[PDB]
DNA sequence: TGTCTTCAACTGCTTTCGCATGAAGTACCTCCCAACTACTTTTCCTCACACTTG
DNA sequence: CAAGTGTGAGGAAAAGTAGTTGGGTTTTTTTTGCAGTTGAAGACA
RNA sequence: AUGCGA
């Protein structure tokens, strides 16, 4: 403990206790007895005009009269006050380095878990989905280790987390990855876009020194951007070794036709080119872990090259019908019903998904936007874009104020289910279509093929000629009967 | 200023305030009125300050208390020197200043001493 | 009212730079006059965290 | 500076305002009964200078 | 060289005892603090042109 | 004509810190009564 | 010191 004494102790009976009797002006034994002092001063009179200037004033430096003899203080440096305002201000994060690092590694290792668990619930895909996926980044995490001492090139990237679902998913071989970007897109499924959540209100915090504030979908993905990662994913992973058919798939050649002049033909035509030289008849697989850093036009995405497929099976396969079996109007036609229209939720997505307003191919749809697909825009607004968000402090004043002018504009609200379902839609521009039983007909199939290009290319990275250039590719390949 | 009863109750007053003083600091102080000689009219007075002024003073004097628009005053004297002089009193930077009556009148306005 | 009639009353103070332009300097270094117009008084109002 | 003024009663300025002194212009309302109250404003003073009169006339 | 007379400027006080116990003054000066908007700082992420080959 | 190595810059964002202004304490150093007395202007032998 | 009880 403290000592006492620091002032007075009745030197009589060791009693070391001090009573005030403010009444009798005495200071006097707690336990014992006697005088401690008979002096008492300063509770001045009716006499104080204040002429005084008395510039003087305390400041704890000529002490004070010690008029508490209760005491336990310390040792003093002189007026902590600095060091207690720099305490009060310390717990914030400045940290920096390897640590933050760790944190930074953590709050990446979090936010992909919450991604698979909506995965779960959106797929009900059982243990199976879950497991393979946390080995998947257990596997990932093992090769960070090892360039640790102060490597700090993690990649990952807004793009690292829906690669490692998708390697995962592959390995699984659940879907596809245009349909699971735009679904992902319209629904928010992933918590991707958004990095606020994890439950780091506090890894928010811990000035994720640099590191996660980069977290947050940053932005959307630009003609590689997303494939390129991938293959880094399956060099970072040794993926292929690891995991059985990835790419394959006969579930995006379905999405596919279906997409729109679904042919109860061209999926098995597509299939069939496919089949002739498209990897010598063999489902194309995951391409491999671009290990260098340039990552050049792999191109070997075999999904990229199923499109191509796709799209050159349409126009060779229609631009040769000598039979005559697709007739002259009804190319149009097909290329007709599609204009636009509705979607149970799938078109209302791609609009969605056309808002990342990139390089102008669906910014003036953006312009057009039939009627209500203005308004399922809003609806989805209303409803998907709240989490928006929640100025901290700034007064819980313009909070307050805020919150008022919401209320003022109080926005939202001041045969059903119109918004018919995506089998319906398909049904019902297939029987749009049901009357099936030169020049113009070449151009009316490059008029086609520019659309599904829009199609197919929107979903993806692109590339107004990689896309193209995938195209001229297998193109050459094809030519070597 | 302008609030019924009503209202005045429910901003937390008596329903009767009458106001007209100040609240400074949360103590509510007015201002004491205070009584002043009547402004713009001459007031003959005997005083024995007057002689205290000096030699040649008589009791004798006048005092008006002009006041102007904004209500600010001057107070402005006459006495008349026991030799027939007659000053003139005024206040400026509260200090004092005599001048002869004469010289305020021949500085108003041209005229002839006939006039 | 009553303070305007008296502002308007106070009038002006003069002061000259002291001359200077180098009959420049004794004929004044320009004339700076002052004064002030209106007051106007409002009733009691507080802002909160200053602006906004 | 009003405020200053108002609080204390020590009116100053460079004329004095043609006033003989220079306190006691100001007073505190004093609630402690309606009386008092409505008392203030119907109270008139000869001035602190003649309190400090002799005479009595 | 010696003594006297009147007037004007300066000194000290003119109720006792206590409550509300004292309070906040205010010219002249300013360096520090709180604010709104814009600019700058640190770590991290991703792709391209050229030289040489078939 | 064509496919594959080597490598420096272009890009995005939250929190902190810059420029310009203002607010704001803090900071600091004009007679109104009495009774007595000294020095004065004036006068004398 | 201003107002006030006695």
């Amino acid at each position: 403990m403290s000592t006492f004494i620091r002032g007075p102790i009745c030197g009589t009976d060791n009693c070391p206790s001090r009573l005030w009797r403010i009444i009798d002006g005495r200071r006097t034994c707690q336990y014992g007895h006697v005088m401690e002092g008979d002096v008492e001063f300063n509770d001045d009179e009716d006499d104080l005009n204040g002429l005084g200037a008395g510039v003087i004033t305390r400041r704890l430096n000529l002490t004070t009269n010690a008029t508490g003899s209760f005491q336990s203080s310390q040792l003093t440096n002189s007026q902590l006050l600095q060091q207690q305002q720099r305490q009060s201000h310390k717990k914030f994060k400045k940290l920096i380095g390897h640590e933050a690092k760790l944190l930074f590694l953590k709050s990446f290792q979090f936010i992909l878990k919450r991604q698979i668990r909506w995965l779960i619930t959106e797929m009900r895909f059982p243990k199976e989905f879950e497991h393979v996926a946390k080995i998947i980044w257990l596997k990932i995490l093992k090769t960070i280790n090892d360039q640790p001492q102060e490597e700090l090139k993690l990649q990952l990237h807004m793009t690292s987390t829906i690669s490692i679902l998708y390697l995962a998913s592959t390995h699984l071989s659940l879907p596809v990855y245009t349909c699971d970007y735009i679904k992902w897109i319209c629904t928010a499924k992933m918590p991707y876009f958004q990095a606020s959540e994890i439950l780091p209100k506090s890894w928010r915090i811990q000035l994720p020194n640099y590191y996660v504030s980069i977290l947050e979908g940053s932005i959307s993905p630009f003609n590689g951007q997303l494939y390129n990662k991938i293959a880094l994913t399956c060099g970072m992973i040794h993926f292929k070794e690891f995991f059985n058919s990835e790419i394959s798939c006969q579930g995006l050649l379905l999405k596919l036709v279906m997409q729109c002049a679904l042919p109860p033909e061209f999926y098995f035509y597509t299939k069939q080119v496919i089949e002739f030289e498209e990897t010598d008849i063999r489902n194309l697989t995951l391409w491999e872990r671009t290990d260098e850093r340039h990552t050049g036009r792999v191109s070997n995405h075999a999904e990229l090259r199923v499109l191509s497929y796709f799209m050159l099976t349409i126009n060779w396969m229609l631009s040769f019908d000598r039979d005559r079996q697709y007739p002259l109007k009804w190319i149009l036609s097909l290329t007709e019903s599609l204009t636009q229209r509705t979607t149970t939720s799938e078109s209302i997505g791609r609009n969605i998904v056309k808002v990342v307003y990139p390089d102008k191919p669906t910014s003036s749809d953006y312009f057009q936007w039939s009627e209500e697909e203005t308004l399922e825009f809003l609806k989805w607004m209303e409803k998907q874009f709240l989490p928006t968000q929640t100025s901290m402090e700034m007064t819980i004043d313009q909070k307050i104020a805020r919150r008022k002018l919401y209320k003022i504009f109080p926005l939202d609200r001041e045969d059903s289910t119109h918004q018919l379902t995506f089998i319906e839609d398909l049904q019902e521009r297939y029987a749009k279509q049901t009357p099936f039983f030169p020049p113009a007909r070449k151009e009316a199939i490059g008029r086609l093929l520019t659309h599904i290009a829009s199609q197919l290319l929107v979903d993806f990275a692109i590339s107004k000629e990689q896309l193209k250039d995938c195209i001229s590719r297998i193109k050459n390949a094809c030519l070597h009967r | 200023n302008k609030m019924s009863p009503y209202e005045l109750v429910q901003h937390k007053e008596e329903s009767d305030e009458i106001g007209g003083y100040f609240i400074v600091n949360g103590i509510e102080k007015l201002i004491r009125m205070l009584i002043v000689q009547r402004r713009n009219h001459p007031m003959a007075i005997i005083r024995p300050s007057f002689a205290n002024r000096g030699a040649s003073y008589s009791h004798y004097g006048i005092q008006i208390r002009s006041v102007r628009p904004d209500q600010t005053s001057q107070t402005n004297v006459l006495h008349y020197l026991n030799d027939g002089q007659v000053t003139f009193r005024f206040s400026w930077r509260k200090n004092e200043y005599l001048v002869p009556v004469v010289m305020i009148l021949k500085a108003l306005c041209h005229t002839s001493d006939r006039e | 009212g009553l303070l305007n009639l008296g502002v308007k009353d106070i009038g002006e103070k003069v002061i000259f730079d002291g001359k200077p332009l180098n009959s420049n300097s004794g004929y004044l270094g320009n004339k700076l006059s002052v004064s002030v117009e209106q007051v106007s008084i409002a009733k009691p109002m507080s802002n909160d965290g200053v602006s906004s | 500076k009003m405020q200053y003024f108002l609080s204390t009663g020590n009116l100053v300025s460079q004329s004095g305002l043609d006033l003989q002194q220079v306190s006691g212009y100001t007073v505190v309302a004093e609630k402690i009964n309606f009386y008092r109250f409505i008392s203030h404003f119907r109270m008139v003073h000869r001035g602190s200078f003649f309190a400090q009169l002799k005479t009595t006339t």
